[PDB]
RNA sequence: CAUGGAAGUCGGAAUCCGCUAAGGACUGUGUAACAACUCACCUGCCGAAUGUACUAGCCCUGAAAAUGGAUGGCGCUCAAGC
């Protein structure tokens, strides 16, 4: 859903790859809605599970979404 | 074999902070089984096997930490669980009991005991009527739905149950196997 | 036509085979080394052709 | 490199007697008597207990150990045979010309012989003999088989390979022409 | 992403996490598309070894000629050979 304006008609026949998104508390603000349906020990695995679901969007600007999950420096909630 | 370390430090460090500890035989149930009794009891109690410790409980023993662990030795002999829980005895008595699972046949399989169908309403689209002569099964056809005029045996018990049959026990649901976790002797109860 | 299982047995016999290229002999799916000993046991073999 | 000792055993059930003398071993059970001649092999026989039979080879070279595993599942062979019989089954293939057998009973001797006609829609008339002790049957269970039965493994399976080695097409492809007559199950008459 | 339809398995581009002792955003089979099935991986049985690549001794393949035929002959196999 966080995709880049409009995915327009008669455009995806070619590359569609201009879906870069934000990587914020935006992408971490959906993930409470599965709210980790197996385990994951609360929203502290699902979060990093989350934060680098979207690997395709490479995050934003120069951070990456594997960095990110990796370094477990962020706070649980 | 970095995850075979992490087992080494893993199952010492439990078994000591845990002053209960209860057996448990498992034996040939699905995986998905014990997925939901680990959820179910995740909070109180963890559940954990592997391959058998020949030397990893007998270092335990070494230490004079508990001189009551060489007396358990003997007692492993293979595909034989250990619970770690702080519970009481009669509360997890009958705690693991739960979820007895209906595993169907698998084209063979040894019925411990005769199976019989009792007469009835099958109720499904007479089509499938062709499996039914496959065995010969008088059936008549009532309002759309097979009927089972007369009851016909499947198969003896301790035989192996025709492949046919052992299909068509799938859509009857009715079937001789009821896996559920299995309770050994523990501590010389 | 032949019934399917039948055609399969059948084919098990004259048609899963390895063949020696040094003395065309036929050889087992599994074999790994000529059993005649003219072509001096040689392990160069390859797969019998296919029917298509 | 020769090996000081090595040793295998066979177990005997509690039914069937079993002599060996001057490596000549007979078996005798519930089903009937067979004898085998070991002469060209140089083996130790022993009793180990009650109901076990013991063999082995002093000084052995690789080549010699070799036959001491396949001396034993001879014997093996023949408990399994004279108390549980062995059991072949083989099926038709045909395309085009089906292929007619006809089974006649003893010939004046315990021989039993079998008739393949029409094989790829030819004129002759092709006659084997199976050995003795075997018997030759039309299947009832269902369509185009050939069960052989009897006590020996050895005499059952030559001659279930004699019929099949029997009907072969020449100057053809066989990879399209797959006419014959095949071997599919193995098996015991009992269980 | 793709889309009459592609749910691992037309195709294009990425390869994370849960639960565990272990099972891959999968090596095939397979569905209009799901499914079903196989493999991968781990567990139960057993009882002490196992896998890959190289070096050189005897032997074997490579080894086809014209009268009958020559380790000198007979013959020899834990040799009467090296
Ligand atoms: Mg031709
Ligand atoms: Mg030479
Ligand atoms: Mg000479
Ligand atoms: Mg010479
Ligand atoms: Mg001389
Ligand atoms: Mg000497
Ligand atoms: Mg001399
Ligand atoms: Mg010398
Ligand atoms: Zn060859």
């Amino acid at each position: 859903a966080l995709k880049e304006p409009p995915r327009d008609r008669k455009k995806e026949k070619n590359i569609k790859h201009n879906k870069s998104v934000s990587l914020d508390e935006i992408i971490e603000i959906a993930r409470t809605m599965r709210f980790k349906s197996f385990s994951k020990d609360l929203k502290g695995g699902v979060k990093e599970i989350l934060g680098t679901a979207f690997s395709v969007g490479c995050q934003v600007d120069g951070k990456s979404p594997k960095a990110i999950s990796d370094a477990i420096e962020a706070g649980e909630i | 074999s970095g995850n075979k370390a992490g087992y080494f430090d893993k199952l010492k460090g439990l078994l000591e902070e845990y002053p209960s500890i209860f057996v448990v035989s498992v034996d040939n149930v699905s995986s998905q089984q014990m997925h939901e009794i680990r959820k179910a009891l995740r909070g109180q109690g963890v559940v954990l096997m592997g391959k058998n410790t020949m030397v990893r409980r007998a270092l335990k023993t070494f230490m004079p930490d508990h001189p009551e662990y060489e007396r358990l030795l003997p007692f492993v002999k293979g595909n034989v669980g250990f619970v770690f829980t702080n519970g009481d005895l009669k509360e997890v008595r009958e705690k693991i009991l739960s979820n007895r699972i209906k595993a169907p046949a698998r084209a063979g399989a040894i019925a411990p005991v005769d199976v019989w169908v009792p007469a009835g309403n099958t109720g499904m689209e007479p089509g499938k009527t062709s499996f039914f002569q496959a065995l010969g099964i008088p059936t008549k056809i009532a309002r759309g739905t097979i009927e089972i005029t007369t009851d016909i045996k499947l198969v003896e018990a301790g035989a192996k149950v025709g492949p046919s049959e052992a299909t068509l026990l799938n859509m009857l649901n009715i079937s001789p196997f009821t896996y559920g976790m299995g309770i050994a002797q523990v501590y010389d109860q | 036509i032949i019934e399917p299982s039948l055609k399969a047995l059948a084919s098990k016999f004259n048609c899963d085979k390895m063949i020696c290229r040094k003395c065309y002999a036929r050889l087992p799916p599994r074999a790994t080394n000529c059993r005649k000993r003219k072509c001096g046991h040689s392990n160069q073999l390859r797969p019998k052709k296919k029917l298509k | 490199m020769r090996y000081i000792h090595s040793e295998e055993t066979i177990p005997v059930p509690e039914n069937l007697k079993v002599s060996i003398k001057s490596r000549l071993v007979t078996v005798e059970g519930p089903r009937g008597k067979l004898q085998k001649d070991l002469s060209h092999i140089a083996v130790n026989f022993s009793v180990v207990k009650k109901g076990v039979i013991g063999l082995e080879i002093h000084h052995g070279s690789r080549k010699d150990v070799a036959a001491l595993r396949t001396v034993r599942t001879i014997i093996n062979n023949m408990i399994i045979g004279v108390t549980k019989g062995f059991k072949y089954k083989m099926r038709y293939v045909y395309a085009h010309f089906p292929i007619n057998v006809n089974v006649e009973k003893n010939a004046e001797t315990g021989c039993y012989e079998v008739e393949i006609r029409n094989f790829i829609g030819e004129k002759i008339v092709r006659k084997v003999v199976m050995a003795p002790g075997v018997e030759v049957e039309i299947s009832k269970a269902q369509k185009d088989e050939l069960i052989l039965s009897g006590n020996s493994l050895e005499a059952v399976s030559q001659s279930a390979a004699d019929i099949q080695q029997i009907c072969k097409v020449r100057n053809k492809d066989i990879r399209k022409f797959l006419d014959g007559i095949y071997v599919s199950e193995k098996g015991n008459i009992v269980e």
